[PDB]
RNA sequence: UUGGCACCUCGAUGUCGGCUCAUCGCAUCCUGGGGCUGUAGUCGGUCCCAAGGGUUGGGCUGUUCGCCCAUUAAAGCGGUACGCGAGCUGGGUUCAGAACGUCGUGAGACAGUUCGGUCCCUAUCCGUCGUGGGCGUAGGAAAUUUGAGAGGAGCUGUCCUUAGUACGAGAGGACCGGGAUGGACAUACCUCUGGUGUACCAGUUGUCGUGCCAACGGCAUAGCUGGGUAGCUAUGUGUGGACGGGAUAAGUGCUGAAAGCAUCUAAGCAUGAAGCCCCCCUCAAGAUGAGAUUUCCCAACUUCGGUUAUAAGAUCCCUCAAAGAUGAUGAGGUUAAUAGGUUCGAGGUGGAAGCAUGGUGACAUGUGGAGCUGACGAAUACUAAUCGAUCGAAGACUUAAU
């Protein structure tokens, strides 16, 4: 099938309400002092506790 | 092997039957009550399979009668088998003797110990 | 006018008095207590609440459903009992014969009782119309191009629309099902186990509701 | 099976044999998260075989290992079945299970695949 | 008997040798018959000398099946071929002999005459 | 239905039969309830009410139509663009080839017949089936629920007693009641019987490799063959359409005048169908008319007349399955048995390697019901669920009474 009518900019932007990405999900490393992903090793000094 | 199932069906198991393997001649005394009196019929044949289980174990026996093959399958713990004798022990190489269905006459004879 | 809660364990078989074979289901029903009594003067209808399986106590940093939370402890403190994770009501019983905080035993059911069983069916996922609704295939040869598409729900052209309640693919299973007119085979006092002749809806370790037959 | 890893039956078994062998040689490798959770069972059941030491245990482990040669030490060469039965199994005689540890790294460029580190405890 | 085109052997003393199922009696839409059922059939092979000839549409009853039957005590019996016996209208065999073992479920006050002649029940 | 007319469509509204058995009407084929009979009974004929459910498989023909065979309680008639080709086919009919009969001087046509002959499209909007997020329901939360409504199911045969009784010269042969067992359909489930079971066990052929023997590995459809765990399954195993109320349809009445008689009707009172409303099963408070019950949390700063984070609680992120396209749902996160590993089992296969004895040898016997084993039952913190972060209340106004 082919579209019957042109899609307006109002309808197009409504459809993109939920099209987006999320936050990485990061925590602070208490050896590096810098940010890292949860349950992943630090990348500054390469340490993983626990 | 659940704890509850094996604890309820414990009173159905019968510690009165002999030990047999697939491929031996065996006689089963069956209590038939077909009619107006209770008599005993005897079925004699060769054991061809025993698929395992607990109280739901089964076995199958095969015999030849007037040119027609017959299969009988009983539950091992049913209260309708009086007793069981082991006439002779055979020599087989597997657990399921399904190849006996296509063999008739001389080729269908199993060796002995 | 009696009911319990339990967990389905599996299927087995037992022998009858005449030597016949019947299939049975092993059901484990323990730790049943009475938690509340709703009356017409207060709630507008008579019923009793029953809890089935006891949880763990309160915890400061609990993360799962293993430990009871604060609101559930107050409800299980009115009647002296540990918090329960399965709570169901029974409208078929007479309230004045029951008292809040007493155990419900499998002895309430005797052998030969006629019961109905309620449970939740097993889930199958997203299924096609052949399996979900039990309709037929199209030809598999003779130049055919119609094998497993929906083939019994066609529509006309006058209405210019599709009617409601059509039978096309979707999610199947997971529904509330009742099986009526089952029979109690044997009750077990040491293991709190009941044997029900037949089969009941649901998977292993699923909750089942047992009542008396209404008809 | 357990998880098909996007391979046929013959390819899956050949790839688990290569990953398991290379882990004995270097004792620390980097791979994919999904692959690492299936290598666990393969390597750990090979260490159980090397802790028995019987001839039948040796011949049952030669059906999974590959014929590599390890000239890593400055002394005489040895294969990967001599190292499994000689050195690695020597230091695991006390602990029962859990000879493998997995550490997460993160997504990799161009694919987004989660990278992990797998090593012997 | 299982279908509308199943060919049956005949195990009595008459000219008929093989038959072909034409219909399964006992209800609208029924399409399977088992031991103890009556069917409408036709004769495809016969012997020279007998009351039954080729091309005759007759009634028969079922005595042996490869699919067998289940008792209400958990036992099964399964034969090695499919066989039938031609009968008169009043449940009576039109032959004088019966060959082969016969299923034990044919005695319920309905087919006593056939059971009497059977060499083995 | 065959026709009449020529109002939309020729910058295109795809034409017969079949697959499908969806949806509707009643002028009812079966079942349910009745009046009359040239209704003795068992069957019938004709008319009235009734649309709840049901209303087979084959041979011939491209066929619709029709004839026939074997059954059935019955094998109903019609509409839906002669229902349905962006769902399927392409047998027939109106493309290009070739042949027969007939017509024509001819190129060629059929009042006709025969063999062969490309079926395109990734779904924007409405509609239909499943499944999530936001806000609202005048504090914030966890559970349990009422049912305004809506949707399912609704079929029927054969035997045995009453009774060889009533009826009938006789042959024949019951209404009204009480039981047993089926056919078709629906739903749940894997204990039994089978199917499958590409990381389970065993046998065997060719050819490469592990330096050789022995023992194993790759390729040849999973090389082929015999079995088979969990899970998914029917042809397998259980269950249901039961018993009952209320008002009615056609009919049958009681008591009664208009109309001193008569009359079911004008007032008044009864009875009466598989049909209507309940009674059985499922969904259901976005039912904005947003319902009910039991529990839990509730303080500092202003004068901001209002904020604040925190409390109860729930997630981010990790180990998973009884759930699953994703997401949701459910079992867990060290104060821990959620998954992997280790140790015991169940079930499956069928007698491992090495060694000894016997044979010239292919092989056989013992150590030993051996060895091996995916999903199933237990125990065990040896590995991984670390440390952490985010959201989430302080309860508006009017009236009445205590």
């Amino acid at each position: 099938a082919v579209p019957k009518r042109r899609t307006s900019k109002t309808r197009k932007n409504k459809r993109r309400t939920h099209f987006k990405i999320s936050v990485p999900g990061m925590t602070e490393c208490p050896n590096c002092g810098e940010y890292k992903l949860s349950h992943r090793v630090c990348k500054n000094c390469g340490s993983y506790n626990g | 092997n659940h704890k509850l199932i094996e604890a309820v069906t414990k009173s159905q198991l019968r510690t009165d039957l002999p030990s047999f393997r697939p491929g031996d001649t065996l006689r089963v005394h069956v209590r038939i009550i077909e009619g107006t009196r209770e008599r005993i019929q005897v079925f004699e044949g060769v054991v061809i399979k025993r698929r395992g289980g607990g109280v739901s174990e089964t076995f199958t026996v095969r015999k030849i009668s007037s040119g027609v093959g017959v299969e009988r399958t009983f539950p091992l713990h049913t209260p309708k088998i009086e007793k069981i004798e082991v006439k002779r022990r055979g020599k087989v190489r597997r657990a399921k003797l399904y190849y006996l269905r296509s063999l008739r006459g001389k080729a269908a004879r199993i060796q002995e110990i | 006018t009696k009911g319990i809660l339990g967990r389905k364990i599996g299927m087995t078989q037992v022998f009858g008095e005449n030597g016949e074979l019947i299939p049975v289901t092993v059901v484990e029903a323990k730790e049943n207590v009475v938690l509340q009594k709703k009356t017409v003067e207060v709630d507008g209808y008579n019923a009793i609440q029953v809890g089935f399986e006891d949880k763990k106590a309160y915890k400061k940093d609990a993360k799962s459903n293993k430990y009871a939370n604060k609101p559930a402890e107050g409800h299980a403190k009115k009647a002296d009992a540990a918090p329960k994770r399965f709570i169901r009501e029974f409208r078929n019983v007479d309230v004045d014969a029951y008292e809040v905080g007493q155990e419900v035993s499998v002895d309430t059911f005797v052998a030969g009782d006629v019961i109905d069983v309620t449970g939740v069916s097993k889930g199958k996922g997203f299924q096609g119309a052949i399996k979900r609704h039990g309709q037929s295939r199209g030809p598999m040869s003779h130049g055919s191009h119609f094998h497993r598409a929906p083939g019994s729900v066609r529509m006309a052209s006058d209405a210019s629309r599709v009617f409601k309640g059509q039978k096309i693919p979707g999610r199947m299973g997971g529904n509330t099902v009742t099986v009526q007119n089952l029979e109690v085979v044997q009750v077990d006092t040491e293991n709190k186990v009941i044997l029900v002749k037949g089969n009941v809806p649901g998977p292993k370790k699923g909750l089942v509701e047992i009542r008396t037959s209404i008809k | 099976g357990y998880r098909k890893l996007g391979r046929t039956s013959d390819q899956r078994k050949a790839m688990l044999r290569d990953l398991a062998t290379s882990l004995i040689i270097s004792e620390r490798i980097e791979t994919t998260e999904a692959r690492a959770k299936e290598v666990r069972s393969v390597v750990e059941k090979l260490i159980t075989l090397g802790k028995k030491g019987d001839l039948a245990s040796r011949r049952n482990a030669a059906k999974t290992l590959r014929n590599v040669e390890i000239l890593n030490e400055d002394e005489t060469t040895q294969t990967a079945l001599q190292k499994l039965f000689g050195e690695i199994a020597e230091r695991y005689t006390e602990r029962q299970g859990g000879y493998t540890r997995i550490l997460k790294q993160g997504p990799r460029r161009g694919d987004g695949a989660e990278s992990v580190i797998i090593e012997l405890v | 008997m299982i279908q509308q085109e199943t060919r049956l052997k005949v195990a009595d003393n008459s000219g008929a040798r093989e038959v072909l199922t034409i219909k399964v009696l006992g209800g609208s839409g029924r399409k399977t018959a088992n031991i103890g059922d009556v069917i409408v059939c036709t004769v495809k092979n016969a012997t020279p000398g007998g009351v039954v000839k080729k091309g005759d549409v007759v009634k028969a009853v079922i005595v042996r099946t490869k699919s067998g039957v289940r008792r209400n005590d958990g036992s099964y019996i399964k034969f090695d071929e499919n066989a039938c016996v031609i009968i008169r209208d009043d449940k009576g065999p039109r032959g004088t002999r019966i060959f082969g073992p016969v299923a034990r479920e044919l005695r319920e006050g309905n087919f006593m005459k056939i059971v009497s002649l059977a060499p083995e029940v």
